[PDB]
């Protein structure tokens, strides 16, 4: 149902995520990406409609990262700047369907993730 | 026999009046000049038109007649006017016929995407084309009962989507007013949308002007003209507002899954996409079915209607004479095979696409609509002129208007500028070539070049205004 590609092994510079989704799809409303540590709870990082209207950050993380679409692969993209060691974590792309831009860390369907850690 | 009641009657015109704008339609205007131009210029839409069906209505009361608004475009302005109308009527109808067939073609799709529309669509002109040439006795039980299977899902999908906005079933949030104020305002685009939008505004309120003619038969129109005035003009004006109301507010103007020239993935009807997105399953393909049905009957019911016009036109000697042959059973058959073969214009959807194709019958037939209330409208105004020079008493007419002369004035005005101003960015630039003249405005280069050859092999001119009919007579 839903795929995540471009993770790897980043000093600490910039990188971008590619999300993509499988057939059917005309009954949701918008995507979400939420991280998770080993062996921590799962922290809600960003959201935004497929459209794409508005975008939802979380607190700790405004104004560095910035989620977007792209039409040449018609694919959820999130562009990360200023990776930092403490960003070691594994990112989910989930996805809600309903009329309103659901938040939270409660979400329906569930992709494979990406792991993406920092060496120094 | 009027043994039909007054709800009856109302709920008859009610579904008659209902076509494939709101179902279809809405998604795109929404998408184009978001929810409050769309309210807009579907309002104004909804005030011209019931201006022009007064003053219709007031035509028929005045003096009626067995050959509709032609007869009066014919006498009151000039023959070659008259002629003019009732061959853009019998195009406006099958350019509504094809659009009617890609619409089905279209909203067929969402089940089974892996194939190509093209054999649906034939397999479904086929089907219709045996219909219409074995027999046409069951057409009066099956409009009304599909008139009203439309009627009874419209008014389902009003009270789900007022149950739904407020919030009171588990597991839905409340959108609020949240998808109204989303990154642009409301209000999107501007002059250009407003206009663009004006012609699918003023095409979904397009086939309702007729109902005055029907009362146009009541033998006391003194009070039958105000209840059914007030009862059509209400229920369309609300249930049309609601409904788009509805759309707009639960369903953001950034989605993919409307009709667009660019279109990501397919693309499905509104009142489909508000029970898929609402998670109860199994529920939309029963109203996508009900959907398809509906088309099927109006694709029915108007190429019967456009065979019979023609058939009657080609009675007269207006048509040539190879058209009112019939066969034993006295079903025309060389009529048909006309209207069969300008309806098979919805097969350019394998070379040119979808979505442009839908458009461009589209603009089309609101287009052949506008000239034909714009020649009403004249009509109106000229008969009225000619009857105050003629010193007649105003209390003699059964019926009349409120303001005079700013009913066909504004009417004519609006019009004129939403047809003018549909592509005047063509003229603005260096570039001029004819491509998009041609195809965007087609109407009225025929309609012109058809006028003017008319006035050139009979010599005619206009009427005067001390020597026109006045007197009505009785049938
Ligand atoms: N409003 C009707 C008729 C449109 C064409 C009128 N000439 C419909 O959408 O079915």
């Amino acid at each position: 149902q839903l795929q995540e590609s471009g993770g790897g092994l980043v000093q600490g510079g910039s990188l971008r995520l590619s999300c993509a989704a499988s057939g059917r799809t005309f009954s949701i409303y918008g995507m979400a990406w939420v991280r998770q540590a080993s062996g921590k709870e799962r922290e809600f990082v960003a959201a935004m409609p497929r459209g794409g209207g508005t975008t939802n950050y979380a607190d700790s993380v405004k104004g560095r990262f910035s989620i977007s679409r792209d039409n040449a692969k018609n694919t959820v993209d999130l562009q990360m700047n200023s990776l930092k060691p403490e960003d070691t974590a594994v990112y989910y792309c989930v996805a809600d369907r309903g009329f309103t831009l659901r938040l939270g860390i409660q979400h329906d369907y569930w992709g494979q993730g990406t792991q993406v850690t920092v060496s120094s | 026999r009027r043994v039909l009641k007054p709800r009856h009657l109302n709920m008859i015109a009610i579904g008659g009046s209902i076509g494939t704008g709101l179902f279809v339609a809405s998604g795109a205007t929404v998408a184009t000049a978001g929810p409050g131009g769309a309210l807009l210029s579907y309002a104004l839409i909804g005030l011209m038109v019931y201006f022009l069906m007064t003053s219709l209505g007031e035509m028929a009361a005045y003096m009626p007649v067995s050959g509709s608004f032609c007869t009066y475009g014919s006498r009151f302005v000039e023959d070659g006017f008259g002629f003019a109308l009732g061959w853009n009527y019998w195009y406006n109808w099958a350019v509504t016929i094809a659009a009617e067939l890609v619409a089905a073609q279209l909203v067929m799709s969402f089940w089974f995407p892996e194939v190509p529309g093209i054999y649906w669509s034939a397999i479904f002109l086929g089907i219709m084309f045996g219909l219409n040439v074995i027999s046409a006795r069951g057409f009066g039980e099956s409009e009304f009962w599909f008139a009203l299977i439309k009627v009874v899902t419209v008014v389902i999908f009003i009270g789900v989507g007022l149950a739904t906005i407020f919030g009171i079933m588990h597991g839905v949030e409340s959108p609020g007013f949240s998808n109204f104020t989303m990154g642009d305002a409301p209000f999107v685009g501007g002059f250009q949308a407003m206009v663009g939008v004006a012609m699918i505004a003023g095409f979904s309120f397009q086939g309702t002007e007729l109902i005055g003619i029907a009362a146009g038969e009541s033998e006391n129109p003194r009070k039958n003209i105000p209840i059914a005035i007030r009862q059509v003009f209400w229920r369309i004006l609300m249930f049309y507002i609601l409904a788009i109301f509805v759309i707009g507010m639960l369903i953001p103007y950034t989605d993919p899954n409307l009709l667009k020239n660019d279109a990501s993935d397919i693309s499905v009807s509104p009142f489909t996409l508000l029970f898929e997105r609402a998670g109860f399953a199994a529920a939309a393909g029963v109203m996508n079915a009900v959907i398809l049905s509906a088309i099927l009957s109006a694709g029915n019911s108007g190429m019967y209607a456009s065979t019979r016009m023609l058939y009657n036109l080609a009675l007269e000697g207006k048509a040539p004479r190879l058209f009112s042959r019939v066969s034993r059973s006295g079903v025309p058959r060389n009529a048909l095979y006309a209207t069969t073969l300008v309806g098979a214009l919805c097969f350019l959807t394998s070379a040119f696409g979808d979505s442009t194709v839908y458009t461009w019958l589209l603009n089309t037939s609101g287009m052949c609509g506008f000239i034909a209330w714009l020649g009403i409208a004249i009509s109106h105004y000229r008969f009225r002129k000619g009857y105050l020079a003629q010193g007649g008493r105003l209390e003699d007419l059964p019926y009349r208007a409120k303001l005079f002369p700013f009913g066909p004035l504004f009417a004519f005005a609006l019009c004129m500028v939403i047809t003018l101003g549909q592509n005047y960015q063509a003229l603005v630039g260096e570039r001029i070539d004819w491509i998009g003249l041609l195809a965007t405005y087609i109407s009225l280069p025929l309609f012109l070049a058809i006028w003017l050859g008319y006035r050139w092999k009979k010599r005619a001119r206009f009427v005067r205004y001390h020597e026109m009919d006045v007197s009505p007579t009785n049938t």
